């Protein structure tokens, strides 16, 4: 309010001691240091009970601090000459505003990437007089924790210690169960990759501790309902973000033990009638996604071993499962899914309401929350939800360029679709009229298409395919090992002598009185459809000797003297497409010509692609 | 204000818990429980067996027999004496079957995964002289099933494929390797997770020797890999060189290991890291040693990781008739396993590249080991990792950027860790890096750091908006990733509140600028400028090195 | 039992049923040469997990139950399973009288 103009000046006076130039990262510890103060008032500008509340202005608070640390490396490692350096002073309390801020996802994932960013590349400048000296500190405040945890047993625990005991435990917990990418192999238990940590163990060990801390404490406290849909929580999230995460396939997981672990974990937790408030949709939103990791995989047995459901049952009730109503919506929902692949589908039917299958259903009603969206701006929940309810409809499956298509030009599959002319007349419509100038992202996304659907054009002759079974490219998107340039084929078909998308490509593109100025990004484009293009089919004539570059060799020519280095890099791609033809490069002429194109560029910036075209 | 305990803590039995977990034990992939495909095996040569009170008869049912073992040691024993009570009577069913030659050693691949799952339930009461004795046991296991991973390079020209076309044996012991090697890392990592002051009850010179030779028979050379058991047989090491950086007392480690050790270990990391990952012919068999390709007549999951697509799942179920008592498998012809979706090589190419990061973090965890030299930090972690930074970055550029597949990121993170495994050797290590070896690689170094320093410019980005497009164009595969995760799988995100897609209108643009080979992070491309401007060495003179800085500008 | 050799459970591994093709009454699901006591074994290692004692005991009360139950009626079936069911089921009742139930006892 009074102090974001503050915030405003305070980041022009970082970037004001950046350097002599825009040349500034400077790792080491010169002999003006003055933004220690400053530094100093990023946190104790912050411990403040008035306008933390509000984000944007806390996010800008502590985002000057992250920029601070981004272009300051040495701030780390500036030996806070107590015992250490000043990084694990750094944590603590920057787990006290965490802390502070335990219960907004937002405001923790917000703190924990950035703090992710702090570590995992700033400690590589140092490494082991530094990495061992905070990697030991996170479990040193680790065991502190979980040694704190165990005098909670004996009774003489205090309230409000209690509480943040547990909170404290818990965001260290979070931190560790990020990804890969947030903290790499900065901290020495996160060392071991392929979804196998020594945080892995450890984390179940202290997790079947606080199942035994909370079995032995007896609380009924609504904070303490709270609290403790946080950890089923942590533990889905702990399980979600180790998956492969592939496209619009359901994430496949890594390790099946770590999924019995959750598995079994919220079953326990849910046995004894554990964590229990109103209007909650978390441990509905942890079922859900676990039971959306194991739709139809090898894993459903799996679920249905180490989550059994079948026992809670009580069909004569509106009140149909026990706990809070939310979440019980939520188990009938995957009871009801589970029931429905267990059936047969003759007893199923879709009933056109939702249109999705249902069996013969009761003798009572006890079909209410089923299939009728149950939420209150619960948007998550219910996509959650129509995805259990449409996964098992077996309709059109996921695909990526179709998927581009149905984004870019919504409804289209309400035709034939698959048939081809038609989408290349779609394509043609677009390109001739729904532009004018402000497509200068849209048209680079049709172009994008129509790369991919000259391969799909290509991929006739390879009378089998169909729009649905091609997600990506057998030619250009798979590789092989050796030259590639030996698996593309010398009597391909032409661009323009058979793919009438390479005649609208030269209609609008190679014809454009305007090539000089598309943009960075349309020039990208182009360049990206026309290599896939000529990859996929034979290139016209370069030169038929009436000055006559075919208005692509001309696009090699505008791109490769080029200003910015990535479309030097791409537009080097294309060239060897053109080394290679029958009927166009079958007595070397082709080949001349791109060598004495080649011998024609002593500009020094364009020498890296320049050398690696002569390759 | 103390809160009050509970007066009748249901502490369940720890052991009821892991008999049940046992018996309802099933792998990912077969129909029936491992425990009750035991009960499906007998064994017609050893007419008896008995180690203790663990009598077995002729045509016993062998997984009753185990079931006796479990219920008779349940009511007597506590939690570890009950596991190394089940891992050496186990361990000693395994070893007599083995050892027998007209024998079929169809229980051994259920044995070890039933050891397995014995050993990883509670790895804080699982004590490590029985992980010692389970582990010795897997090693010279392994060294009995010998001629598995010592199948020659090519066949002869007279080396017909005319055969019975059986897979059955060759499904037993591939599962019998691999299982072994899984529990070998198993056992590995539930010593990491037991504390940091005893680890010499389990280490002796025993330990070393029994995985050099299985790690030599691992990692091979002269014959065909199995890429399954390579993963295991790095992981090994990986937590090797953890526990030798995560403990106090190294020295009586190091000192109990040789140096052969070491570069016999490096030698074979060399070569495998001088491979290649092509999507195209992984699933084909070719030219070996360059391609980890992971064979189609082995192709499952495994223990730890789901590494493939389990396509002999049902064939781990069709093993057994089900409905009889036997001990000879039941029949599998082996070519009719096997054109929908190369997303299967997409994902074995995730595996090889998080593989190839697990070397090279490795390599990374040993020289934080001998900050001091030794023989193995000697500066061949300039040539090999140059090598790979620099093809890895090349043909990145000619080949990968726009290929829109889900492995560009990782492969582009490959040379973004392997930079700054080049630079603190560089920087913190310089006093072995010889004079002759630089030499060796003054190119690849060198043109490896203009590559970074080439990302200084700045004249593709600048803005917000035709980078979003750039990222149509070759990210689209992380925006399905991120819709998919910001519409189901985090609580974060939704509802975001105009500051968190500002982070992400910086992170996506950033991230596919990484992918898009130039703006790279600038401390990166810092630690690449801080070693060719540095004059530690001669990389340049400085009238060559504005021969450089002319290809960019400057 | 008191002289047999193997033990009941184990005896219940090896039958089968090969003229009810498939039983089911609550996901208690026997193939046709499925091992009975196999079935008899998933659910009791399914409903350990789930259910308290009392729950528990009649859950394997009801479903023995209606398993003689669709044993006993039916012409060509041989009915060898029903002895060691009846037993199983009276270990089942007299372990903990104080946790069985009275209307479970009636049934
Ligand atoms: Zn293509």
């Amino acid at each position: 309010e009074s102090h974001v103009k503050y915030l405003d000046e305070l980041i022009l006076a970082i970037k004001d001691l950046n350097s002599g130039v825009d040349s500034k990262v400077q790792i080491k510890k010169v002999p003006s240091l003055k933004i220690l103060n400053t530094l100093i008032r990023n946190l104790k500008d912050q411990r403040r009970n008035n306008i933390m509340k509000n984000d944007t202005i806390f996010s800008k608070t502590v985002s000057a601090l992250a920029l601070l640390l981004e272009y300051n490396p040495f701030l780390l490692v500036m030996k806070d000459s107590n015992g250490n350096f000043e990084i694990q002073r750094l944590i603590d309390d920057f787990l006290n505003i965490s802390v502070l801020n335990y219960d907004n996802y937002h405001r923790i994932w917000f703190m924990r990437r950035k703090l992710g960013s702090w570590c995992k590349a700033c400690v590589e400048f140092y490494g082991k007089p530094a990495k061992f000296q905070l990697t030991a500190h996170f479990e040193n405040t680790m065991n502190l924790y979980e040694q704190a945890l165990t005098e909670v047993l004996l009774g003489k625990t205090e309230l409000l210690k209690f509480y943040d005991t547990l909170k404290g435990l818990y965001i260290l917990l979070y931190w560790f169960t990020s990804e890969y990418s947030t903290f790499g192999n900065s901290i020495a238990f996160l060392d071991s990759s392929l979804g196998f940590t020594k945080f892995d163990f450890n984390f179940q060990r202290l997790i079947r501790i606080v199942l035994y801390v909370f079995d032995s404490c007896e609380l009924a406290a609504l904070e303490y309902a709270e609290i403790q849909l946080k950890y089923i929580s942590l533990v889905v999230d702990y399980v979600c973000n180790r998956t492969i995460s592939t496209a619009l396939d359901a994430p496949a997981l890594v390790c099946c033990e770590q999924l019995k672990f959750v598995l079994t974990t919220m079953h326990h937790f849910l046995d004894n009638k554990y964590g229990l408030l109103d209007n909650d949709p978390t441990m509905a939103k942890g079922i859900l996604r676990l039971y959306s990791l194991c739709i139809s995989n090898d894993f459903s047995k799996c679920f249905v071993d180490h989550f059994p459901i079948d026992q809670w049952a009580d069909f004569s009730q509106s009140e149909h499962f026990p706990f809070t109503q939310l979440t019980n919506k939520a188990l009938s929902i995957v009871y009801f899914d589970l029931k429905r692949r267990s059936l047969p589908v003759e007893a199923l039917k879709y009933d056109n309401k939702f249109n999705i299958w249902v069996y013969q259903s009761e003798p009572d009603s006890s079909l209410k929350n089923v299939t009728s969206p149950f939420d209150d701006r619960y948007k998550q929940l219910e996509k959650l939800r129509l995805l259990v309810l449409k996964k098992f409809n077996k309709t059109e499956r996921g695909t990526l360029l179709k998927y581009r298509v149905n984004q870019l030009s919504p409804g289209f599959f309400q035709r034939a679709g698959n048939d081809f002319k038609l989408i290349l007349n779609e394509a043609s419509v677009s390109i001739q009229t729904c532009f004018k100038t402000n497509n200068i992202t849209r048209l680079t996304s049709w172009t994008v298409i129509l790369g991919r659907l000259a391969c799909l054009e290509s991929e006739k002759f390879s009378s089998t395919k169909d729009m649905d079974n091609w997600y990506v490219c057998h030619l250009c998107d798979i590789e092989k090992t050796g030259n590639p340039f030996v698996r593309i084929n010398p009597n391909r078909p032409e661009a323009a002598g058979k793919s009438e998308i390479f005649r609208i490509l030269h209609s609008n593109f190679l014809s454009h009185p305007n090539i000089d100025e598309f943009s960075e990004s349309l020039l990208s484009g182009i360049l990206f459809s026309l290599h896939r293009i000529f990859s996929h089919f034979q290139p016209p004539k370069l030169t038929d000797g009436n000055g006559q570059i075919n208005k692509s060799f001309k696009l090699v020519q505008k791109c490769f003297m080029n200003s910015n280095r990535y479309l030097r890099l791409l537009s080097t791609r294309i060239i060897p497409l053109f080394n290679i033809s029958d009927s166009h490069n079958s007595e070397d002429e082709h080949t001349a010509t791109l060598i004495k194109f080649l011998q024609s560029q002593k500009l020094p910036v364009v020498k890296e692609n320049l050398v690696i075209a002569w390759t | 204000n103390m809160v009050p305990l509970n007066p009748n803590r249901i502490i369940p039995d720890e052991t009821s818990l892991f008999l049940e977990s046992i018996l309802l034990h099933q792998i990912i992939g077969a129909d029936l429980s491992t425990i009750e495909i035991l009960n499906r095996l007998k064994l017609d040569y050893i007419t008896e067996f008995k180690f203790k009170n663990f009598v077995i008869a002729k045509g016993a049912p062998i997984g009753k027999s185990i079931v006796s073992l479990l219920l008779r040691c349940k009511k007597t024993l506590t939690l570890d004496r009950f596991i190394d009570t089940l891992l050496e009577d186990i361990a000693v069913l395994i070893k007599e079957i083995s050892v027998h030659p007209n024998e079929s050693k169809l229980a051994v691949p259920f044995l070890v995964a039933l050891m397995y799952q014995i050993v990883q339930f509670r790895p804080s009461a699982t004590h490590n002289l029985a992980l010692k004795d389970c582990f010795l046991f897997i090693c010279d296991l392994i060294r009995i099933y010998h001629h598995v991973l010592k199948v020659p390079i090519h066949e002869s020209n007279m080396n017909l494929h005319v055969e019975p076309q059986i897979f059955q044996y060759e499904l037993i012991d591939y599962l019998i390797i691999s299982y072994s090697f899984d529990l070998l890392e198993g056992i590995l990592r539930v010593l990491q997770s037991h504390p940091k002051q005893t680890y010499m009850e389990f280490f002796d010179e025993n330990i070393l020797k029994s995985f050099e030779f299985v790690y030599k028979l691992a990692l091979t050379i002269s014959y065909k890999p199995m890429v399954n058991v390579i993963f295991s047989a790095v992981e090994v090491v990986n937590i090797i060189t953890s526990i030798i950086l995560n403990m106090d007392n190294s020295s009586d480690l190091k000192s109990l290991i040789s140096g052969s050790w070491w570069r016999d270990c490096i030698t074979r990391l060399y070569a495998l890291l001088e491979k290649e990952i092509k999507s195209g012919d992984v699933y084909n068999e070719n030219v070996d040693t360059t391609t980890l390709h992971m064979s189609k007549y082995h192709d499952f999951f495994g223990l730890i990781r789901n590494i493939g697509d389990n396509e002999l799942g049902g064939l781990i179920s069709k093993l057994i008739y089900t409905d009889r008592l036997q001990s000879v498998p039941r029949v599998i012809s082996k070519e009719d396993i096997g054109f929908t979706a190369p997303i299967i090589g997409y994902k074995m190419e995730k595996w090889l590249l998080k593989l190839k990061d697990e070397v090279l973090n490795i390599f990374e965890n040993l020289l934080m080991i001998y900050g001091d030299d030794a023989t193995i930090v000697n500066g061949e972690m300039l040539i090999h990792s140059s090598k790979f930074l620099s093809r890895e970055q090349a043909l990145m550029i000619e080949r990968y950027v726009g290929q829109d597949s889900p492995n560009l990121d990782l492969r582009c993170h490959l040379i973004e860790h392997t930079l700054t495994i080049i630079y603190r050797l560089w920087k913190d290590h310089f006093k072995q890096l010889r004079e002759e070896q630089i030499k060796q690689v003054e190119s690849q170094l060198i043109m490896s750091l203009w590559r970074f320093l080439v990302c200084q410019t700045e004249t593709v980005t600048a803005n917000e908006r035709e980078m979003r497009d750039h990222r149509h164009l070759v990210d689209s595969l992380h925006d399905l990733t991120i819709k998919d995760q910001a519409s189901y799988y985090e609580d974060a995100f939704e509802d975001l509140p105009e500051y968190i897609e500002e982070e992400l209108k910086m992170q996506l643009n950033k991230r596919t600028g990484r992918i898009m080979q130039v703006k790279y992070d600038e401390k990166f491309q810092e630690m690449a400028r801080t070693i060719l401007e540095s004059k530690s060495f001669d990389l340049t003179t400085l009238e060559e090195a504005d021969s450089l800085y002319i290809s960019m500008g400057l």
